């Protein structure tokens, strides 16, 4: 079921303009933080929940190495979605991570492709909410929330627009071109798609339970 | 973070519910993840004024609730009783957990929500009133979650700030008077690093640090997740919470001569207030004097210069410290503190001064002593720069996407405390504010427009792009993979890319498996080598719950780490595994249910190679997890790209496992691009014929079969074994094999002259390259 | 130049595409065939005698003359090419389109229906060295289009078929919610004779059917262990 | 084979926002000719 909502997520951008991209995941420090406008010892570190081997080397707290190393060789536009399984110490999840770069794209077009990827997904009219946050990344970035079990607002995916540092650090002109992006954790659309509550049976695979998606 | 409601109200109160205000906070990036009252709802009842006790020891005594007689309760308490002032409930059922004639009971200091048995208040014993009025029970205690670019919300001023700009207020700041100076016995502070560019302390003596803590400051810090200690260390929590501006206090009497503010000394010795000692380094601050260090700049004191209860004199400190020579240096020595974290944000650098002002006077309420004079150590020109940025109407056009009006754009940022001057025409030029340390480019303004403006009115579009149709080859697509391994009869799983060493180990004892640093737990800390590793658990999971049939395939990762003499040199590929366990069709009526042979699992492993287009050859695998005499190798080009066969017996019988079969193959050969060519089709019949070898057993069937065709010749269009024999009539190490030759002609009917020169061409070949006996039917 | 337009991402079901099916029939081991829309109007009257045939009215042979009220008509001129050249086993699937023109009193009550063919004579695997070659009965043939059926979700009934071309006592009817979306089962062994076709296996199945949307619903999993229980009984065999 | 070049024409285009789309063979004559400005295999008139 994993990997069946991961290509009903990805089939939207597909067959839309963009294109599927994959890396490593055992990723070192700076494609992981210093290139994401991280300097190092930031509060955006959390060195106890991530994972880690050496000093520089870790497992992936998010795809952003992919978009990442797509920046700094290829050039605008670029239209990708990252998919793949990430790794925090609590412990091994998915999230897809889309990355839009092009001559100019603003904040309005961000909230417009998110709705319609929400309300598309899953066959709703959802209410969705924008709330801002924090990210290194991203300036203005957001949280964006849907009404989902009975009147709550739960968190499905995180937003905003590419920080100039991250687009002036690949190589791309942060005058010249404009960019977006967004990230996606795939097992809370499973869990909200299918019904699901305990998110361990996606690891535990038991065949009775993976025989229910067929 | 948590604020008392009512503590926040006295600085702006909206006049709104406690929801909206909430929501207000949440819109604005500072989500309330809960929002309580300080006590759970009970009944009113009322703390009451003991009368007379009845000994009996339980003890009978006689409570005056202020309204009409006492009233007869009988309790156990052992606290003072027989006058003191207690809450009891009158009559009801309504504790979180628990319900002269006995009347009820003199209520506890627990079972309240919020907390010796049956503390008695201090005084002040209100007649009849709700207990709940008497202690603000019924505040609010938000919880309120602050990113770390929002340094300045860490603190009352900083909340009512966000809450007076969404609701068009002016904050109700506390107009704080200063302290003159009495005395004139102030200290030296030399700042011997950078980190620190403005540094304040005052000497205040004769103190009694023994008695004070007023129930108003003790509620706001309780309620904020401050717990009570001495006098001066409250004072200075209250002030970090409503300012924001940590302050700490030392023990005058333990401070030898000049204060310094200075970088440690390499591996110097200091034990901290929770009796802690740490050997810091040369990279985070410290407060020293000539001789040792009294505390960890901005984190935590020290045990030495500590304020106890035989401290006459005082030394206040009131300093503001750079977040980026802060930063990591706390949780380097596992420490989390309300001043750590503070500082590590950004506190407001023109705070010492207020807070140093606000602390003295609440330290003259609460305590005496004579103030000198405020020593400022103060490095100008090294404060966090608040130099103007450029901001056009046109960026926040293009960035937000819609067009707010010019009127909200000044309006919004001047109310978050910034100096916008209008520039020519159009233009701005913005100054942000002294505790605000996430602005710096045009960027940071427009987020603080659509925040106040509001993301609910940020209109909807979507993106424009050049439609050109990408480059794509023709390949075995990933989605086509799964459904040809479904629809053999596995299911995917997906286990955890790291496994348990000891599984690690059983498979391969040779193994260098890339082992975690923190792993989660003794199972999860090596990176698979193997995808069995990882899989294993599941079929063994399902088996431990009756499930004697479990057939799975997962497409992830396996770490190369074996003759790695670094971690760079580790290899990532992904795979595609096949475990199977039990009969190979489900149980039916057709046949009793059997696992499967090799056979059976090759011919489920060469039509994954074959929906590829992948040419491949097997020779003997030498996997240490596999049985040597059924285990295969899959070569390309003579490279093996994966391996196939039975687990190995000992090994399975360990793990308690039925017949498994395993098999692995590299991602990349299988989704492999491909194009095909058109060669021509003969008109032309073709000719069957048969041939009988009687060869040794030690002689592999592909060999003959390569050998057959090569000798052949162009006329062999295709050979394949059709029949083996090994009964009655072979002897004993040899075997009977019968292959089938297909002769084709391109552009004419075949002639006999032809096939049989060619039969007996190759049955000469085969009986003296293998010594066999031959036959053409 | 290059023309422009908006990202917008479509609204879409999950569904058993085409291509997935392809893939399921590939791996099953059938050829994917494409014959001619018209077929020999004597043909259609054998397999199906009381036919109605939408007739051309300009055909350019009398063997292409007959809109196909089944792929039959032309996916069996494609065996017989493949069985004249030497060829003991070929196993065909097309997509797939069949003209349905009987009871109809005009032009415009045709139905062109989107339909599955699957046409198999020979050893059900190639020739080797495992067994002697030889053809399938009709549980394999049930067991191909039965996973067929279920890699679309489709839950299915089945009932014997009554179609003339069928043999009528190895034949079913695949049914959903009581209608009927296709069949299954050998040729009339008469036909087989007629044709030279040894034995064939056919079947026919409605891509709309197939093809179909599907949603997955999760129930709880009980965490006791179960309890296996045997019946034996001796009924009658009809 | 043309099911695969036809797939490969296809997908150049679906994947750039394209959709395919299908529909009956048998046609009238407004849909094939009359709509369009305007030896072809016909039933009646
Ligand atoms: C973005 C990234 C970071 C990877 N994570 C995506 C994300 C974005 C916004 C909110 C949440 C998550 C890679 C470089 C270009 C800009
Ligand atoms: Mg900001």
């Amino acid at each position: 079921p994993v990997t069946q909502v991961q290509e009903r997520i990805c089939q939207f951008f597909t067959k839309a303009g963009f294109t599927v991209a994959t890396g490593p995941e055992v990723e070192d420090d700076y494609h992981n933080f210093e290139a994401l406008n991280i300097p190092g010892h930031h509060p955006a570190r959390a060195m106890h929940d991530t994972f880690y081997f050496d000093a520089n080397h870790l497992l992936r707290t998010h795809t952003s190495g992919v978009q990442i190393r797509t920046m700094e060789t290829s050039q605008p536009p670029i239209r990708i979605v990252c998919p793949g399984r990430v790794y925090r110490c609590d412990p091994m999840f998915h999230q897809i991570e889309g990355l839009y770069v092009a001559e100019n794209t603003s904040f309005a077009e961000l909230k417009g492709l998110l709705i319609n990827l929400l309300n598309e997904f899953f066959e709703k009219d959802l209410k969705v909410r924008f709330r801002p946050s924090y990210f290194p990344f991203t300036e203005p970035s957001a949280e964006v929330d849907i009404m989902d079990e009975r009147g709550r607002w739960l968190e499905v995916l995180g937003c905003g627009m590419v920080h100039p540092n991250v687009l002036r650090a690949a190589g791309i002109d942060p005058d010249k071109y404009k960019g977006f992006a967004f990230g996606l954790g795939v097992e809370r659309f499973a869990m909200l798609r299918y019904g699901i509550n305990d998110l361990r049976m996606f690891y535990q695979n038991d065949v009775r339970f993976l025989r229910q998606f067929a | 973070m948590k604020i008392s409601e009512n503590w926040l109200r006295t600085w702006v109160n909206p006049a709104i519910d406690s929801d909206t205000l909430s929501d207000q906070l949440t819109m604005l990036g500072l989500e309330v993840d809960e929002l309580a009252s300080v006590a759970k709802p009970f009944t009113g009842v009322v703390v009451g004024e003991v009368l007379t006790v009845e000994q009996h020891p339980l003890r009978v005594t006689t409570v005056n609730i202020g309204s009409g007689e006492p009233l007869q309760i009988v309790c156990g308490a052992p606290n003072v009783r027989a006058g003191m002032k207690a809450p009891v409930a009158t009559i009801g059922a309504v504790l979180p957990g628990d319900f002269v004639e006995s009347q009820g009971m003199l209520c506890g200091a627990s079972e309240i929500d919020l907390e010796d048995g049956l503390l008695e208040l201090p005084a002040d014993a209100p007649v009849g009133v709700n207990i709940r009025e008497y202690l603000k029970l019924d505040d609010n205690v938000i919880d309120i979650s602050i990113t770390p670019n929002r340094g300045d919300c860490f603190s009352i001023r900083g909340i009512a700030r966000e809450v007076a700009v969404i609701n068009q207020l002016q904050m109700n700041e506390p107009e704080i008077k200063s302290v003159d100076a009495t005395i004139t016995d102030e200290k030296k502070v030399v700042i011997n690093t950078d980190g620190a560019p403005r540094y304040l302390g005052r000497v205040i003596k004769n103190v009694n640090v023994k008695a004070a803590t007023p129930e108003w400051m003790e509620q706001a810090l309780a309620r904020s997740g401050i717990r009570t200690h001495s006098i001066l260390v409250d004072v200075t929590n209250y002030v970090l919470m409503e300012l924001g501006q940590p302050m700490h206090a030392f023990d005058l009497a333990k401070i030898e001569g000049t204060v310094h503010v200075r970088q440690a000394k390499p591996q110097e010795k200091l034990q901290l207030l929770n009796d802690q000692e740490v050997e810091l380094q040369e990279d985070v601050m410290v407060i020293a004097d000539d001789q040792k260090a009294l505390a960890i700049a901005g984190i935590m004191g020290g045990l030495a210069s500590s304020v106890t209860d035989d401290t006459t004199d005082i030394f206040l400190e009131s300093a503001f410290f750079a977040p980026l020579a802060i930063a990591g240096r706390a949780r380097r020595f596992g420490l989390h503190t309300d001043s750590s974290q503070r500082y590590e944000r950004g506190v407001d650098f023109e705070l010492p001064v207020i807070a140093m002002n606000r602390a003295s006077q609440l330290i003259q309420e609460l305590a005496g002593g004579e103030f000198g004079p405020i020593t400022v150590a103060e490095k100008s020109d090294l404060l966090p720069k608040r130099e103007a940025i450029e901001l056009k109407q046109a960026q926040v056009d293009q960035l937000l996407g819609y067009k707010v009006a010019a009127e909200f754009i000044t309006d919004a940022l001047t109310r978050l405390g910034c100096e916008v001057t209008v520039q020519a025409n159009g233009e701005w030029s913005v100054v942000p504010p002294s505790h605000r340390y996430d602005m710096a480019i045009y960027q940071d303004l427009i987020e603080e427009v659509a925040r106040i403006d509001g993301y609910d009115n940020i209109q909807i579009s979507l993106p424009s792009m050049d439609v050109q149709l990408a480059k794509y080859q023709d390949r075995f697509e990933i989605a086509q993979l799964r459904q040809t391994v479904a629809t053999l009869g596995y299911q995917e799983a997906i286990s955890f890319s790291f496994a348990d060493a000891k599984l690690e180990k059983q498979l391969n004892p040779q193994v260098s498996p890339l082992m975690l640093a923190n792993p989660i737990s003794s199972d999860l800390a090596a990176m698979r080598s193997t995808l069995l590793s990882s899989l294993i658990p599941c079929v063994q999971y399902n088996l431990n719950r009756q499930q004697s049939r479990v057939r799975f395939f997962e497409l992830g990762l396996r770490f190369d780490y074996q003759n790695a003499n670094s971690i760079q040199d580790l290899k990532q590929i992904p795979t595609l595994a096949l475990v199977a366990v039990g009969s190979r069709e489900p149980e039916s009526w057709h046949a009793k249910p059997q696992p499967m042979d090799f056979f059976d699992f090759k011919g489920e492993v060469e039509e994954i190679l074959a929906a590829g287009r992948v040419k491949v050859e097997y020779v003997r695998s030498e996997r240490p997890w596999l049985h040597p005499g059924q285990s295969a190798e899959i070569l390309v080009d003579g490279q093996s790209i994966g391996y196939l066969g039975r687990l190995h017996p000992s090994l399975e019988n360990e793990l308690d496992l039925s017949t498994t079969w395993v098999a692995e193959l590299d991602q990349a050969a299988v989704l492999q691009s491909y194009v095909s060519n058109f060669t021509e089709l003969s008109r032309f019949p073709s000719v069957r014929r048969d041939i009988a070898l009687l060869i040794s057993d030690n002689i592999n069937v592909r060999d003959i079969q390569q050998l057959i065709e090569k000798t052949g010749g162009e006329l062999l269009d295709s050979t394949w074994l059709f029949d083996v024999y090994t009964g009655q009539g072979v002897e004993e190490g040899k075997r009977s094999l019968a292959f089938a030759l297909l002769w084709q002609h391109p552009s004419r009917t075949l002639e006999d002259a032809e096939i049989k020169s060619g039969m007996d061409n190759i049955i000469q070949v085969l009986e003296n390259t293998y010594q066999a006996t031959l036959r053409a039917s």
